[PDB]
């Protein structure tokens, strides 16, 4: 059965850059029957280009496609920050398959995160667990080191991170780090701190509170 | 205005069955085929099969012939995907999609999550994340996904970051939704986070004020 080999699987480009994505058909696929989709995080895929080169309704002219033998190309001529998405080709030839997808990320200038720390709520300790949340807001690039320190002792294994998808307007990321203790252990310590290391910061930023 | 609305997702035990529906509107039902396409978490798009409601016949990808069947009720403009003997590998967001023209999918349903796990449904607890400007709420210990969060019943949308859920060592999920606001509006405006967990029929509304 015909398979589509899509490359690259991810790329990062700046606003205004030209971006090219390739789908290679394992054997001949008709021009009429090769389409491209754009899928934004949390959304259904959206028809972007149909039959190799026809713009779907309401798609901006910076998107185009072409074919050269078994090789199909999707081109974004001038990358906009809202073009952050995963792009998929799809062939028809009796059955249907998709390419494995290309994640397009936006390169932008460095932005330091705003660091905030939150103590567990009263309602949560009443339940017997304490969650301490460290919030890093609107930063670029994505790589950030978050360290927890309890009474200046460095924590390990008792926190987990979540990071948002690149913002479609300003291209920054946001990150949450949650430290989980039993209420019993939260009450046997005074100083709770998270120390943030990021490229946009001259010196590590610590945010803290005393219980 | 063409629309496909899905329902019937949820939690299914390994080896169980589930029925998804795709309610189509805004066009003459019999004029287009309706297909099913799934996306395992963090992975690509996979075509399952589709039905032609004019002829009343369906076709499937070879990997799914057998276990799944697709039907349509023309009186209700609805297509159904009946799945059987589900395994953990079948955990995915399931989309329906309308074929038009040269075999492209022009309208897609919104997606519905199907989780195959022996675990049981649990509703979340919601705790405040207190400013002192950043505020937000913690949505702890729920299963399965998803949870929806809004702020001030949708009125508050800008500056909001709802983080991807994290799987805890306990096998339940947790997330935080956060929002930056003006450094000096903490007295005047009130902020409530609205949480929805349909697998557990839970709906909580939590007020977030400084302590």
């Amino acid at each position: 059965d015909i398979q589509m080999t899509q490359s690259p699987s991810s790329l990062s480009a700046s606003v205004g850059d030209r971006v090219t994505i390739t789908c290679r058909a394992s054997s001949s696929v008709s021009s009429s029957y090769l389409h491209w989709y754009q899928q934004k995080p949390g959304k259904a895929p959206k028809l972007l280009i149909y039959s190799t080169s026809n713009l779907a309704s309401g798609v901006p002219s910076r998107f185009s496609g072409s074919r050269s033998g078994t090789d199909f190309t999707l081109t974004i001529s001038s990358l906009q920050p809202e073009d952050f998405a995963t792009y998929y080709c799809q062939q028809y030839s009796g059955y249907r398959t998709f390419g494995q997808g290309t994640k397009v990320e936006i390169k932008r200038t460095v932005a330091a995160p705003s660091v905030f720390i939150f103590p567990p709520s009263d309602s949560q300790l009443k339940s017997g667990t304490a969650s301490v949340v460290c919030l890093l807001n609107n930063f670029y690039p994505r790589e950030a080191k978050v360290q927890w320190k309890v009474d200046n002792a460095l924590q390990s294994g008792n926190s987990q991170e979540s990071v948002t998808e690149q913002d479609s307007k300003d291209s920054t990321y946001s990150l949450s780090s949650t430290l989980t203790l039993s209420k019993a252990d939260y009450e046997k310590h005074k100083v709770y701190a998270c120390e943030v290391t990021h490229q946009g910061l001259s010196s590590p930023v610590t945010k803290s509170f005393n219980r | 205005e063409v629309q496909l609305v899905e329902s019937g997702g949820g939690l299914v035990q390994p080896g169980g069955s589930l029925r998804l529906s795709c309610a189509a509107s805004g066009y003459t039902f019999t004029e287009n085929t309706v297909h099913w396409v799934r996306q395992a978490p963090g992975k690509g798009l996979e075509w399952i099969g589709g039905i032609n409601p004019y002829y009343g016949g369906s076709i499937f990808s070879p990997k799914f012939k057998g276990r799944f069947t697709i039907s349509a009720d023309t009186s209700k403009n609805t297509a159904y995907l009946q799945m059987n003997s589900l395994r953990a590998e079948d955990t995915a967001v399931y989309y329906c999609a309308r074929r038009a023209g040269a075999y492209y999918f022009d309208y897609w349903g919104q997606g519905t999550l199907v989780t195959v796990s022996s675990a049981s449904t649990k509703g979340p607890s919601v705790f405040p994340l207190a400013p002192s400007a950043a505020l937000g709420c913690l949505v702890k210990d729920y299963f399965p996904e998803p949870v929806t969060v809004s702020w001030n019943s949708g009125a508050l949308t800008s500056g909001v970051h709802t983080f991807p859920a994290v799987l805890q060592s306990s096998g339940l999920y947790s997330l935080s939704s956060v929002v930056t606001v003006p450094s000096s509006s903490l007295g005047t405006q009130t902020y409530i986070c609205n949480v929805n967990h349909k697998p557990s029929n839970t709906k909580v509304d939590k007020k977030v004020e400084p302590k």
